């Protein structure tokens, strides 16, 4: 509704009006006659007109400048289906209780087979993620003692249903473990839980006024106030049943995407790591509540308990601690087990004595059924689109003497006059290509070099064509001027960045500004799924902080594809977790892994050069400290076990390292490879480096640019990164040649499109930082 | 550009600082100028572009008359003045196209996203009130409005009170305490007495600290082994002297039906546990602490406490003087050394107090929002309620904040959006901290190098420094927090952070980094208030959090060497400088990390 | 304590300022002197913040 405030002002007579003072003050001596009659004037009358009616179509509805033609449409509305509130503001499973609002989501019905889509309630009642026990924790040696930091246990309490069928449910959760698997952590093991009948022995008493009819009411009633009290199941309830209550938008989709419900309130699960009591003093109140009961008589336990020896806590009668795996299953089968069959494990009591019973199927059209929901994407949709992009030329306004839509060159001053119109007309001609310009400029989706605009205003057939067809090639030329407007499009882009609170990346001088921009192009459109998975490591996909860590440097690259291509990249991020491995009688025989470290034998370096180097090696580690001592160069003759143990530090790749400890002194210059590399021991440098230390090999060619000088760089790199890592996470960089690059970036992609085996590709990789492989078994 | 139309644009859309048109009239004419050169002026070498801009007219020109840089002269070329006329015209498409990215976005948060925007918050306000002499008892309900004055441009400013307190006539005539300062000997001070009309003095006393109005306990400085002398009077039987600083007060004018309702002012650094012991005719201190409901969380924080006097306390007694009811309070300071670890600072404290709410939070213009309300300000209620005396407010309007403009708002969902509130990366944890407390100035990470050598570091630290306004230890240079609050800024950020990220926030040590500069000042100035002066705008840019009210700005841990040697010469008084030394605890001194620098001139 | 001195000197002397002590010594005070009357030469104004642990009771005064 901006149309009705700017109405006055928009307006051919107030237009006029500002017109009219520029002339009278600026040429009111060499024009002073103003009136209707002149020439002037009524070119001036066809251009505030022209303006009025270019002013008009700004002031149209948003959502309909916004839309586009019919025949040029992404798929659903004005924003894009991926930048909508259910992927704008909920983010990822990070937290211990956010794991918990995922898992508890998983349906039987969101499995992609079995069990005719009916069947089923979600797959887990309760689940508790925490860390695993500090005493095994993936402990390994081969040399001394390392303890893995950084992978977790889960306890699941499976409900009813997927008791029934276990299979089913074990499937489900391994697919959805590794789309939500994050930075530096994985799951190790999985417990599943078994159950205790608890029999509950609990004395109704009915009301006084209650219906006979209404008994099948009351069993319904108090069955399901005992199972959310004792069995914590997470409430979920639709979206728009929130917008009805008090609470923004901004706290419904606070967790991460649910696909069924939303979970503002957790049950707040007890942990499984100890035993854990059940307080039953809360209840009578739960079971106070319903219309027909008036009060309970008795609440106990029919030496059901002893099996797992169930102990009663130190006084009261309510409470009782299940020991450490079970989890209660009050009523197993519960209605034609228990509840149907008077046996009394709950006994009604209504008028006195009669104490009235019911079946089984009677309570469960009193029961109340729950309705499975799914929760669609939202979504702006389109307004009708309107046809703001045709231009109507203003010679076609003017009164027909001045011979604008004449016969062309009939009289001699009609080729003068229609050549003033022409500058007049361009600049009217900008204004209505760049509201029609308005769902490109301000799309999220940008793929553009073009800006404002450059299209002729008369169409082919028009006789206003037919005037300036001498100079039409010309004036379309100098129109793609607008090519060199293309910086103010990286203006926008910093502008529509500035919505998501990120700023663009500055300008560098190693740009290649061509393919610079389509990385900040990209960078803008898959914004909110870069944030919502900042940690998602998908064993297939492109890292999505690999995306954020590009950008955020500037440097292209092709990773902002649609599609990924793992061959070619500029860099590539390797986690030291994913190396290592958890796991026709005695043929299996697991022996060793990560057998020693070790290079091979080239040239030396220990000064720190540009590459910090050999090819098919690493000078990876950081060592100033003691000597390689060891070397391995005729082991298919004699002479063996006199190994030399080397200089301390030294560089030697080239003859300005004239200068020559040693013992059992050596052979060693430039002609055998068939040398090996070590460490001596009394270094005594072992780390843990497997635990939350990702590797970035990164191109050397971005050093070989002259006046680099690598180390004032490297300060400049670690700078803008540092905010794009996690606190915890940790990064150590090797930067190599272009042809070891390149054997690294074949053996990266089969690596991937395996699906991360612990195969031969993997202990390339291993071999190719400094942490050490077994290759034997592959030798030649 | 247009001043006519874009008073009634700017008003109704945000209009922020992105135009989609950066085109300006002089860049306009140079585009024009290059379009007109290729049209023929026909038969002619000539071209149309020498026709637009004629004699002694260049664009540079054009665009001087059009802006109005040169005064219009009466004779301008009418195919000139029929050009400019059109760019008067222009001006109106495209402010209205300048006026649609701020409506873009707005579009987007509200309609889409569905995002709100934070309204006003209504402050509260410590408001004390006393009676008459002409009545004991007094109620007034929830809901009584105080107020002073008026808004400008609006309504009146009205306070409520949250809860029904019912006032008694009486007052704090004394406060008095007993520290255990050495073995053998103890002080007793006596800053509030009202029998001698001496006052709560200086706006503010560091309990158990040197008065010098202690006299020691003589009865006390050799242990008893009269009618047995203990302090502050005889006592009945043996009552033990226990190594903890307590304080006493004295109350009047009160019966013991009545109920009494203290507002405490205090800057605490740590909080004390305290346990309150009240008078009784057999001369023994009984237990309080089951009548007691206080929300000061034991002398933690400013707040309300109400008191109903326990039946059986006796006005005379023996021990303690007898005009005056009496209430004990022991206080368990927890041990630490320096300043950190002493008493609080008590700003003050007044009777038959109870906090006071505003009212109609939406009439309220911005004005009165942007400032805290004056002290002493609201001297008498809405409804005259005739027995009443006087009301008074010593200090006035806490918390409250603006509602929120269409600049912030837009910066406040600009964060939301980027770590949707959740603690995962360097910059998210940097962030999350500073929004949600004001005790922090900034924060800054853990350096360059340390997250590039990284030998498995699990454990990362956040260093915050926090702003001269809230700190607790006594040092204006150096401020630190009590660790109890400091490591629940950890806890707060445990839930966003991931699990294995064992994440706690700590003070930095302070590194001093001496200067002994010389420097040749103006002719006529003597140089001791040369030196003086220029020593604290050196104090103030590169210690920002020392001096009071300052906005958070960002600054990094270096100091460089030569924009030092640059900022002392940007000093109206200082004309050269002669050498620095830079002298760290001549070059550029960089800060290693977990470290900030503090300058000293000695 | 800001003066106002209304003054006719032949010529300028050279003042220097000491104010009291609570131990009884006269400490120089021109450091918080800024004065505009040019050492008493001419009618001005100066403004000194009266210095700090300046004693209302002393000896000698």
């Amino acid at each position: 509704a901006l149309f009705h405030s700017v109405k006055d002002d928009i307006h051919f007579d107030t237009l006029l009006e500002q017109a009219h003072q520029v002339i009278e003050k600026q040429a009111e001596k060499l024009w002073s006659d103003t009136a209707e009659h002149d020439p002037g004037i009524t070119f001036l009358q066809g251009i505030s007109y022209g303006v009025s009616d270019l002013a008009y179509r700004h002031t149209l509805p948003l959502k309909d400048l916004l839309t586009p033609a019919p025949d040029e449409q992404q798929q659903e509305g004005i924003f894009p289906a991926e930048f909508g509130p259910h992927n704008t503001l909920t983010c990822g499973p990070v937290t211990a209780d956010d794991y918990r609002k995922a898992l508890l989501d998983l349906h039987s019905s969101d499995s992609l087979d079995g069990t005719q889509q009916d069947e089923g309630d979600f797959l887990f009642r309760s689940v508790q993620l925490v860390r695993e026990p500090e005493k095994q924790r993936y402990t390994y040696w081969y040399a001394k003692e390392f303890t893995l930091r950084g992978n977790y246990w889960l306890y699941l309490e499976p409900t009813r249903w997927t008791q029934g069928n276990i299979a089913a449910a074990t499937r489900q959760l391994t697919e959805f473990l590794t789309k939500n698997r994050n930075i530096g952590e994985s799951v190790s093991n999985i417990i599943w839980l078994q159950p205790v009948d608890l029999p509950l022995l609990l004395d109704v008493e009915l009301d006084d006024d209650v219906g006979a009819q209404d008994v099948p009411g009351i069993f319904a009633a108090v069955y399901s106030t005992a199972e959310q009290y004792l069995m914590p199941g997470a409430q979920r309830y639709r979206t728009e049943v929130l917008q009805n209550a008090g609470m923004s938008n901004d706290q419904i989709f606070e967790g991460p995407l649910l696909e069924h419900g939303w979970i503002p309130e957790l049950p707040a699960a007890r942990d499984y790591t100890q035993r854990l009591t059940l307080n039953l003093s809360r209840l009578v109140n739960s079971l106070l509540e319903i219309e027909g009961i008036k009060h309970v008589n008795r609440l106990r336990l029919d030496d059901s308990f002893d099996k797992t020896a169930i102990e009663p806590v130190k006084g009261d009668t309510w409470s009782w601690s299940i020991k450490e795996g079970y989890y209660p299953r009050l009523w197993g089968e519960d209605p034609l087990n228990q509840l149907a069959q008077q046996n009394g494990p709950l006994r009604v009591i209504a008028k006195g004595g009669i104490s009235v019973s019911v079946s089984k199927e009677q309570i469960q059209a009193s029961l109340p059924s729950q309705s499975l929901i799914q929760n669609e994407p939202v979504i702006l949709a389109y307004g009708q689109h309107r046809d703001v992009g045709s231009y109507y030329p203003v010679s076609d306004t003017l009164p027909p003497c001045y011979g604008l839509q004449h016969s062309l060159s009939e009289s001699e001053h009609l080729l003068p006059l229609h050549q003033f119109m022409l500058p007049f007309e361009q600049l009217l001609a900008c204004g209505c290509q760049q509201i029609a310009m308005l769902p490109r400029l301000l799309a999220f989706q940008r793929e553009g070099y073009e800006v404002w605009g450059d299209q002729w205003p008369f169409k082919s057939g028009s006789v206003n064509d037919d005037a300036h067809q001498d100079y039409a090639p010309a004036l379309k030329d100098l129109l793609g001027q607008i090519a060199l407007d293309s910086d103010h499009e990286l203006d926008i882009i910093n502008y529509l960045l500035g919505y998501f609170g990120t700023q663009r990346a500055p300008r560098t001088f190693t740009t290649q500004l061509d393919d610079f921009r389509a990385v900040q192009q990209g960078y803008l459109a898959q914004q909110p799924t870069l944030t919502y998975h900042r940690s998602n490591i998908r064993i297939d996909q492109v890292s999505s902080l690999q995306k954020r860590i590009a950008a955020r440097m500037g440097l292209g690259g092709e990773l902002f594809k649609p599609q990924p291509d793992l061959s070619q990249l500029p860099f590539y991020l390797i986690e030291h977790r994913a190396l290592l491995p958890v796991k026709k009688l005695f043929w299996q025989n697991s022996p060793v892994w990560m057998e020693d470290m070790g290079y091979r034998l080239a040239y030396a370096s220990d000064q720190s050069s540009l590459p910090v180097q050999r090819r098919l090696t690493r000078t990876v580690q950081t060592p100033f400290p003691p000597m390689v001592v060891v070397g391995s160069e005729i082991t298919l003759l004699k002479q063996v076990g006199i190994v030399n143990l080397k200089k301390a530090e030294s560089e030697k790749l080239y003859a300005k390292v004239v200068s020559f400890n040693s013992t059992l002194a050596f052979p060693t210059s430039e002609e055998a490879w068939r040398y090996s590399w070590y460490f001596s021991g009394e270094k005594y440098e072992r780390t843990d480096r497997f635990s939350f230390v990702i590797s970035v090999v990164v191109n050397s060619d971005l050093i070989k640019l002259p006046g680099v000088d690598p180390y004032k760089l490297e300060e400049w790199v670690k700078e803008t990164i540092l905010t794009e890592f996690p606190a915890h996470i940790s990064m150590i960089i090797h930067w190599m040649d272009r042809e070891a690059f390149l054997n690294f970036a074949n053996t990266y992609q089969r690596w991937q499109n395996n699906g991360t085996p612990l195969g031969d590709a993997a202990y390339s990789i291993l071999e190719s930082l400094t942490l050490g492989k077994l290759p034997s078994a592959l030798k030649g | 550009e247009l001043n006519e139309l874009t008073n009634k644009l700017s008003n109704l859309v945000p209009m922020t600082d992105f135009k989609l048109d950066n085109r300006a009239s002089l860049q306009l004419l140079k585009y024009i100028e290059a379009y007109t050169k290729i049209i023929p002026f026909n038969s002619g070498d000539k071209y149309w572009n020498d026709f637009f801009f004629m004699s002694g007219n260049t664009p540079e020109k054009l665009a001087k008359l059009y802006q109005k840089e040169i005064e219009p002269n009466g004779e301008l070329l009418p195919q000139q003045a029929f050009l400019l006329a059109v760019l008067r015209l222009l001006e109106t498409p495209i402010s209205l196209l300048n006026v649609l990215p701020a409506a873009h976005r707005e579009l987007y948060y509200r309609e889409l996203l569905g995002l709100s925007s934070h309204a006003a918050q209504p402050d509260q306000v410590a408001l004390s009130m006393e009676l008459n002499s002409t009545v004991m008892e007094q109620l007034l309900p929830e809901g009584t409005l105080f107020e002073a004055g008026q808004d400008e441009q609006g309504n009146a400013l009205q306070y409520a009170l949250d809860a029904s307190l019912l006032a008694n006539r009486g007052y704090i005539s004394d406060l008095r305490w007993l520290r255990n300062d050495g073995e053998k000997q103890w002080v007793t001070s006596a800053p509030w007495d009202l029998q001698a009309q001496v006052s709560l003095p200086s706006d503010g006393i560091r309990l158990f600290g040197k008065t010098n109005s202690d006299q020691q306990v003589f009865g006390g400085v050799l242990i008893t082994s009269m009618y047995h002398l203990t302090p502050f009077g005889y006592s009945s039987d043996i009552e033990p002297l226990e190594e903890n600083p307590a304080l006493y007060l004295g109350f009047t004018d009160v019966k013991p039906g009545q109920t009494l309702a203290l507002y405490w002012k205090l800057k605490s650094p740590q909080q004390p546990t305290v346990s309150w012991y009240y008078l009784d005719q057999h001369n023994q201190w009984a237990e309080l602490d089951s009548w007691v409901s206080d929300g000061t969380q034991n002398l933690y924080q400013d707040g309300t406490w109400h008191v109903e006097l326990p039946v059986d306390a006796s006005n005379q007694a023996e021990q303690m003087p007898v005009g005056r009811y009496w209430l004990r309070a022991v206080v368990e300071v927890p041990a630490h050394e320096g300043a950190l670890g002493k008493a609080p600072w008590l700003y003050g404290l007044i009777y038959n107090a109870m906090t006071a709410t505003l009212v109609n939070v939406d009439s309220i213009s911005d004005s009165h929002f942007l400032t805290p309300l004056p002290a002493s300000s609201i001297q008498r209620p809405v409804e005259p309620i005739i027995v009443l005396a006087s009301v008074n407010q010593p200090w006035a309007s806490w918390g409250g904040r603006i509602p929120e403009s269409y600049s912030a708002f837009f910066e406040r969902i600009a964060q939301n959006l980027s770590h949707r509130n959740r603690s995962l990366t360097w910059g998210n944890m940097v962030t999350l901290l500073k929004e949600r407390y004001v005790s922090i100035f900034d924060v800054k990470y853990p350096g360059n190098d340390e997250l590039t050598r990284v030998p498995a570091l699990e454990q990362q630290q956040l260093t915050v420094i926090p702003a001269n306004r809230y700190n607790d230890s006594d040092d204006s240079l150096r401020p630190v927090l009590n660790p109890a609050r400091l490591q629940e800024m950890a806890d707060w950020l445990q839930q966003k952070d991931s699990p294995w990220a064992s994440i706690e926030v700590r003070n930095p040590e302070y590194l001093d980094v001496k200067i002994h500069y010389e420097v040749i000042f103006k002719p006529d100035v003597n140089e001791d208030f040369g030196y003086r002066q220029l020593q604290q705008q050196l104090c103030e840019v590169y210690m920002p959090w020392s001096i009071d009210e300052q906005r958070p700005v960002v600054l990094n841990n270096s100091i460089n060497y030569f924009q030092l040697l640059a900022t002392i010469q940007q000093q109206p008084l200082v004309e050269r400088v002669t050498r620095l030394t830079l002298h760290r605890a001549t070059a550029s001194v960089e800060a290693k990390d977990n470290e900030v620098l503090i300058l000293v001139w000695e």
